[PDB]
């Protein structure tokens, strides 16, 4: 065979294992993080959770600020259920697009209910004597995520 | 992963030395990695206000 | 206590000498300090690495400023460690039993 | 303006709502007038409202000053000890009752420009990334260009 | 990106678009009983 | 025995899916830094200002280095070291020195 | 009934207060500084607009940083972790690959598993064979 | 072509709308075709009743679903 | 050195700015988006 500089693709050829064997695999590593799970070695865990619209990074005894009142009062736990993300030292859940509320629990008690600073947006135009003032004040919420539970139902 | 302040702090921003072979190299290919590396476009923790840099020795 | 160090309260002083006692407790003979890696010996701030190797395996490592530093803060890591007071350990139970 | 003014990072006052949520309003005070126009506000809530909140929050201690002013104020004295002061003068019933509402859920923090709205301690879990972390060891650890 | 293969999977051109991440509420209560209804 | 990346540097990556099929778990462990491939600590430790006449002198011989230069070649020597500029090092007036803050907000 | 103006020292005062810190004279004189607040605030307005901008892209070079101290680039990461229906944003993806190193790099093989399963179904052509993490999961 | 977008309710972008198949809707829609997408409806679970008007939704590939996430 | 008479993009001497692939992929898929609209415009 011919061996020219483009008679062969410039990148290294990419050999997928067999099905069965793909599955296997999976199958014992989903086993063992069971295990890992059931027994409890995990020492720290942090979770990717979606809530008010946005993304958040969150471990335990952490806090967020929220730019949106919610309609609960202060004290008050809330279960996050839209779980992206878990994650620890050894092991790590991926959500397709979304984890389990059975698989994953995530708990945060609100603290304060305040305002933010005052927030000055100001429109200006050259030469054509148009101003335009205004101070927003946007309320906004502070959780604590103080827990970060996972179950043993994995499959 | 459980370090102290200080020396957690003189890891994640420790300046690194990298080498660069220039024999029958194109002049732009090569300054494209030197630019990256001294800009510190390659650090996940590179930031323009930052001050992190790597030195780059071409022979 | 949340997100502080125990050394910062403990405060010792000699920590290579309070691991190698540990170890002897725990049936160990002695850590080794290997340098695993570095970056720039003469330049003026180089960076090194140290790691504590027992029976050849790696227990612990350490980054500082010199090879000194950077050994004191592998012998600390090691110790916190051996004592499991890690950045990766359970996070203090806040319930009602 | 971020530049002019002062800031601050997002913190909680003795890590409330770790162990357990403590209201972190300890007192507050009223100070309104009997034969003012202006004072009809608070005298209406003070008539109404005033015993309903003292019950449902009794952490904090109401104070009720009747006196010959011009301007009825409401201090608000919280548990890190700063002081914040609001105007109700002409305001309606429910709007001094969402005044309250606000002032009791407010931490009594500094009202700044937050850095960051996040505050997690010690986020490094699993380590923190180095310039060594994903870089492989040669075999005796070598420089590119050391012969041994 | 990527909005070309979730319009060919059939998913909306935007991930906010009708799915799960958005239509599921995003938070309850800890005793379990349903949280309010978004505006949204 | 299969990996999109290799295992040599820090972790050991190793992918799965649920059978459900809705959850991707990662079994990544760390990985430790063997024996072979470091290299032992370099130990400099040298006194040659030790003097068998009288070790009081010699003692104060390793103390009793000092050195003054001008401003000039001093912040070409502090360049030269950091691999700097010198127009870092020179100082500031009082109208950039008074607007600094004080106490600095600090997180962590 | 001649009327005059008493507060117009809270009038200039409360234009002031926000220009306390400029340099030269347009933090005394009221002339030099009416201007620069008004600027300063449109400035402020169009700086508050570009800094998701300035942060997305932040977020954007670091993880081409962190994707290729993995060997694989910024676009075939985003294209193969989104295939995966993993909807994780950049600013997440950042904060992964600042500090979780293992996770970031489980991330990326994922990816790279995923562009490969990609490559092999376009070279075979084939219905039948499909990639274990190619396949498509419903809504439940 | 702009009174005609706003006769056919198209005054915000990238917001799908129903009309029908009919010519006279068909020549505006001729007139201003370089300006939108035109999709046919797919009904796979035939038209909503009165008890499925508030869980319908509208997937992106054109099609009505009647029952759309059921508990 | 290389001056362009007049403005830019106004008078007889234009700037001699090209088409580009982009552009050209641009249009061919609204020409496809339009086609696709005709045909169902047809019946
Ligand atoms: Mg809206
Ligand atoms: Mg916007
Ligand atoms: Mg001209
Ligand atoms: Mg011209």
């Amino acid at each position: 065979v011919p061996k020219t500089s483009l008679g062969s693709p410039p990148w290294p050829d990419i050999v997928l294992p067999d099905p069965v064997e793909e599955t296997r695999h999976h199958a014992e590593v989903v086993g063992q993080v069971n295990e890992l799970i059931a027994a409890g070695r995990y020492g720290r865990l942090f979770a990717v959770v979606h809530f008010a619209g946005h993304q958040w990074k969150v471990t335990a005894e952490d806090l967020i600020l929220i730019e949106n009142e919610l309609d609960v009062a202060c004290g008050e736990r809330i279960r996050l259920e839209k779980v992206l993300l878990v994650g620890a030292d050894n092991f790590t859940l991926l959500g397709k697009p979304l984890l389990g509320k059975e698989l994953v629990r995530v708990e945060a008690t609100v603290i304060e209910k305040t305002e933010s600073w005052p927030k000055i947006n100001m429109k200006f135009q050259k030469r054509k004597n148009y101003q335009r003032k205004r101070i927003t004040v946007n309320p906004q919420t502070v959780l604590r995520i103080n827990s970060i539970e996972i179950a043993p139902c994995l499959c | 992963s459980s370090f102290s302040k200080a020396p957690q702090q003189w890891a994640t921003f420790a300046r690194v030395w990298y080498l660069l072979d220039g024999k029958m190299q194109p002049p732009g290919k090569l300054a494209a990695m030197a630019s990256v590396k001294l800009q510190g476009l390659h650090k996940p923790v590179y930031h323009q206000l930052s001050d992190c840099g790597d030195h780059v020795v071409i022979m | 206590m949340t997100g502080k160090e125990l050394f910062e309260m403990w405060t010792i002083t000699n920590p290579m000498g309070l691991l190698v006692e540990e170890l002897k407790k725990r049936k160990i003979s002695a850590p080794e300090s290997r340098l695993t890696r570095q970056s720039g010996s003469t330049t003026a701030l180089p960076v090194y690495f140290v790691g504590l190797y027992c029976d050849r395996k790696l227990i612990a490592e350490g980054p500082g400023e010199t090879v000194l530093v950077a050994e004191e803060e592998a012998a600390r890591v090691a110790l916190r460690k051996l004592f499991g007071f890690t950045e990766n350990r359970r996070p203090w139970d806040y319930s009602k039993p | 303006t971020a530049r002019g003014t002062a800031s601050r990072f997002l913190t909680s006052v003795l890590h409330n709502g770790l162990g357990r949520y403590v209201q972190q309003l300890q007192r507050l005070s009223f100070s309104l007038s009997r034969d003012a126009p202006s004072s009809r506000g608070a005298r209406e809530f003070v008539e109404r409202e005033v015993t309903d909140f003292a019950r449902r929050n009794p952490g904090v201690v109401i104070y009720v000053n009747p006196r010959p002013c011009c301007v009825p104020r409401v201090v608000a004295e919280y548990l890190n000890g700063a002081v914040r002061e609001e105007s109700i003068h002409c305001k309606s019933v429910e709007e001094i009752a969402a005044l309250v509402q606000k002032l009791a859920d407010q931490s009594g923090l500094d009202v700044i420009r937050i850095r960051k709205p996040f505050h997690t301690d010690s986020p490094s879990i699993q380590g923190q990334w180095h310039p060594f972390t994903n870089k492989p060891t040669t075999l005796g650890g070598l420089r590119p260009r050391e012969v041994q | 990106a990527g909005s070309q293969w979730r319009l060919q999977q059939g998913f909306a051109a935007n991930p906010s678009g009708y799915g799960p991440l958005t239509e599921l509420p995003d938070w309850s209560y800890a005793d379990g009983r349903p949280a309010p209804p978004m505006k949204g | 025995t299969y990996s999109s990346l290799p295992d040599d540097y820090n972790c050991k990556v190793e992918l799965a899916l649920t059978s459900d099929g809705r959850t991707i778990v990662c079994y990544h462990p760390s990985v430790d830094i063997p024996y072979e491939h470091t290299k032992p600590i370099p130990r400099p430790d040298p006194v040659h200002n030790i003097e068998e006449t009288h070790d009081l002198v010699l003692k104060t011989r390793l103390e009793e280095k000092g050195e003054h230069l001008e401003q000039g070649p001093m912040i070409e020597q502090l360049s030269k070291m950091f691999f700097t500029t010198k127009h870092r090092w020179y100082p500031r007036g009082q109208y950039h020195r008074r607007r600094r803050k004080p106490n600095p907000p600090k997180d962590r | 009934l001649r009327s005059r103006v008493t507060d117009r020292y809270w009038r200039v005062q409360e234009v002031l207060k926000h220009a306390r810190h400029f340099r030269g004279r347009k933090n005394r004189c009221y002339r030099l500084a009416v201007r620069a607040v008004t600027r300063a605030f449109v400035k402020c307005t169009r700086a508050r607009r570009l800094k998701k901008r300035s942060l997305r892209t932040l977020w954007i070079n670091r993880i081409t940083a962190a994707s290729q101290e993995h060997g694989l680039k910024y676009p075939a990461f985003i294209i193969n972790l989104i295939k995966c229906q993993v909807e994780l944003n950049r600013k997440v993806l950042a904060d992964l690959a600042i500090y979780e190193p293992k996770t970031f790099k489980s991330l990326a093989a994922l990816a790279k598993r995923r562009r490969e399963e990609g490559f092999a179904a376009a070279l075979g052509d084939g219905k039948e064979p499909d990639g274990i993490f190619s396949r498509v999961v419903q809504h439940r | 072509e702009k009174d005609i977008i706003k006769m056919l309710g198209l005054e915000k972008a990238h917001t799908p709308q129903v009309h029908k198949n009919i010519p006279s809707v068909n020549a505006k829609l001729k007139v201003v075709k370089h300006l939108i997408r035109i999709k046919p409806l797919k009904l796979p679970q035939g038209l909503p009743t009165e008890e499925d008007m508030a869980n319908t939704c509208l997937k992106s590939n054109g099609e009505l679903v009647v029952r759309w996430l059921l508990n | 050195r290389n001056r362009i008479p007049g403005r830019q993009w106004i008078g007889k001497h234009r700037r001699p700015r090209p088409v580009s692939a982009q552009a050209k992929q641009n249009m061919i898929r609204r020409l496809e988006t339009e086609a696709e609209n005709q045909y169902w415009l047809s019946r």
